[PDB]
RNA sequence: AGGGCUACACACGUGCUACAAUGGCGCAUACAAAGAGAAGCGACCUCGCGAGAGCAAGCGGACCUCAUAAAGUGCGUCGUAGUCCGGAUUGGAGUCUGCAACUCGACUCCAUGAAGUCGGAAUCGCUAGUAAUCGUGGAUCAGAAUGCCACGGUGAAUACGU
RNA sequence: CCUCCUAAAGAGUAACGGAGGAGCACGAAGGUUGGCUAAUCCUGGUCGGACAUCAGGAGGUUAGUGCAAUGGCAUAAGCCA
């Protein structure tokens, strides 16, 4: 994991949206593909869109999400099983 | 012989005695027996009650047994509720530390099953 | 109760570690010690997260 | 005989103030205490039962009675009339020393306890509980233990509702969570 | 830009680590060779259990650094147990590189403690400083070896014969 | 040879009429004295599950009877000593 001096890393594009998106209601979905960004607390009640390669995956940020990263909850690979 | 609500060993040393409580590792068993003034290879019979009563108080301090269990169950069923990439993995037995799946993965997938 | 049939059952002495000391019947024959009781196990007195946990490792 | 004076001299008073009753004839009262092993796999060896009703002559003080299949069970491959349980029944002096034994020191010892449940009565006022290891007892020794065997333990009680049941119960301190 | 090349009912090849007592663990303490280094190697000191961090010498080097070799030896312990064997897996907590470690890094600490008790048919290497065993270094490389290339230490058995 | 129906409310009553059983078993499964009461389901309860043993309830013989069927059987002829 990061440092913990360094900090939680988020991208700085989806900061400002979600930013944008707490100062004037809940919006549509935030599409994103900052997988790496990390999940901050002020994400809270958004839906936020993340990139899994091919579309845009919703997530529903609940306050147990804080502190993962977006991509975690967008799988990239699709399998459901052998022999099917 | 009965800490953390089991029987330990009484025939061994105590700080191999102690590593039979779960969440007692044997740093953590060192660390209780010079917290209690007790020699490491003192085998547990040979042991006063009174010495096993602080034996006792310096494993509470710890979070073992059942306590431990059930906040390993939490952190677990937590990751699978999430619906995160590693509750994904909890859920269908696969290795949750990006280890090669293609081969190998036995210890979470268990023995061979042929097509 | 019938004669010759039933284990022997005499009074003993329990022990706790927390100074709780109790004389009951019992089968055991010696006297006990006991690691708990129902005076000093924290059930019976009463001795029984993410958002948290993120803004205290990241303080800005 | 501490837990029958302590009902006898506090729990009538209290249950008479909360129910309102008229004759102290209608607080509930204790009236035995069954403990029961069922010993199925007994069908395979018979010394695996007689070892069973060691351990419970051990805890209840009392030689048990063997039970026997009431029909033949072709599921579990029992015959009518095959012994594949033991039990006792535990009154006046030997039930209210169980009792203390069970509060006291047994319940105390048992694995991450947590607390019984107060769903386990059984419509008519009578509480049932299991125990998974005959451990707790003391009078089971660790060193002896052949076989980890549990039990379950009846208190069938002259209450009219479970309301009534567990409002005795917890009169004794039973550790209801 | 994001994802994939890292998928996973399964099959094979090449390896690593074991299944222990000719061993494990603890303390103490001997004896190498080879090689690399400037956006590099980085001492000493201080802090941290640790990975590391802070500060900061020396060295383009038979000078400084990486960098105590380990097996060994002495003392003590474990006493043949799935164990004080094995160290997979998983939870928690961290470090570092890097815009960035979710997919998918290495490493650390606490906890956990799987299979495995010498491996069916079959099959491989090796004739001497060899095999076996023990550590060490380098290229690639921000980071990422159980692979590859190289270096010493200990050091066998057997070959009648075609 | 036994039980039921045909068989017409006493007995009896035929057909290559309609359905089943017997050719034993038991020194207790006989005698007697003392006691006892079923099936089934619901709820609670370690393993334990549809179904074992335990507790309580409902039910009231819908059980049981050494072996067919019928008629009996609680004062039990049923179950234990
Ligand atoms: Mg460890
Ligand atoms: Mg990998
Ligand atoms: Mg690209
Ligand atoms: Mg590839
Ligand atoms: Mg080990
Ligand atoms: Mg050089
Ligand atoms: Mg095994
Ligand atoms: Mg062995
Ligand atoms: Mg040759
Ligand atoms: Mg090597
Ligand atoms: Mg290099
Ligand atoms: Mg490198
Ligand atoms: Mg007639
Ligand atoms: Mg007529
Ligand atoms: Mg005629
Ligand atoms: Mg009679
Ligand atoms: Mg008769
Ligand atoms: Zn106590």
């Amino acid at each position: 994991p990061r440092s913990l001096k360094k900090g939680p890393f988020i991208d700085l594009h989806l900061l400002k949206k979600v930013e944008k998106a707490v100062e004037s209601g809940d919006k549509k979905p935030l599409r994103t593909w900052s997988r790496r960004s990390t999940i901050f607390p002020n994400m809270i009640g958004l839906t936020i869109a993340v990139h899994n390669g091919r579309q845009h995956v919703p997530v529903f940020v609940t306050d147990e999400m804080v502190g993962h990263k977006l991509g975690e909850f967008a799988p990239t690979r699709t399998y459901r099983g052998h022999a099917a | 012989a009965r800490i953390a609500g089991i029987n330990i060993p009484d025939h061994k040393h105590a700080v191999i005695a102690l590593t039979s409580i779960y969440g007692v590792g044997k740093t953590r068993s060192k660390a209780i027996l010079a917290a209690a003034g007790i020699a490491e290879d003192v085998k547990i019979s040979e042991l006063s009650e009174g010495q096993i009563d602080t034996l006792r108080d310096e494993v509470a301090k710890f979070v073992v047994e059942g306590d431990l269990r059930r906040e390993i169950s939490m952190s677990i069923k937590r990751l699978m509720d999430l619906g995160c990439y590693r509750g994904l993995r909890h859920r269908r037995g696969l290795p949750v530390r990006g280890q090669r799946t293609k081969t190998n993965a036995r210890t979470r997938k268990g023995p061979r099953k042929p097509i | 109760m019938k004669k010759d049939i039933h284990p022997k059952y005499e009074e003993i002495t329990a022990s706790c570690s927390c100074g709780n000391v109790m004389k009951i019947r019992s089968t055991v024959g010696h006297d006990l010690n006991l690691d708990v009781c129902s005076k000093c196990h924290p059930f019976f007195t009463g001795k029984q997260g993410r958002v948290d946990r993120f803004n205290k490792r990241f303080n800005i | 005989a501490k837990l029958h004076d302590y009902y006898k001299d506090e729990v009538v008073k209290k249950l008479m103030t909360e129910f309102n009753y008229n004759s102290v004839m209608q607080v509930p009262r204790v009236e035995k205490i069954t403990l029961n092993m069922g010993v199925g796999e007994a069908i395979a060896d018979k010394k695996l039962l007689d070892n069973a009703a060691a351990d419970l002559a051990a805890i209840s003080g009392q030689k048990p009675l063997i039970t026997k299949a009431r029909k033949s069970v072709a599921g579990f491959k029992i015959r009518q009339g095959y012994p594949i349980g033991c039990k006792v029944t535990l009154r006046g002096e030997r039930m209210w020393e169980f009792f203390e034994r069970l509060i006291t020191i047994a319940v105390p010892r048992i694995r991450d306890f947590r607390g019984l449940s107060a769903k386990s009565f059984d419509g008519r006022g009578n509480y049932s509980m299991g125990v998974r290891e005959q451990i707790i007892f003391p009078e089971i020794d660790y060193d002896k233990v052949d076989r980890v065997r549990g039990l379950d333990i009846t208190i069938t009680t002259t209450a009219k509702s479970d309301e009534e049941g567990r409002a005795l119960l917890a009169a004794f301190d039973f550790p209801f969570r």
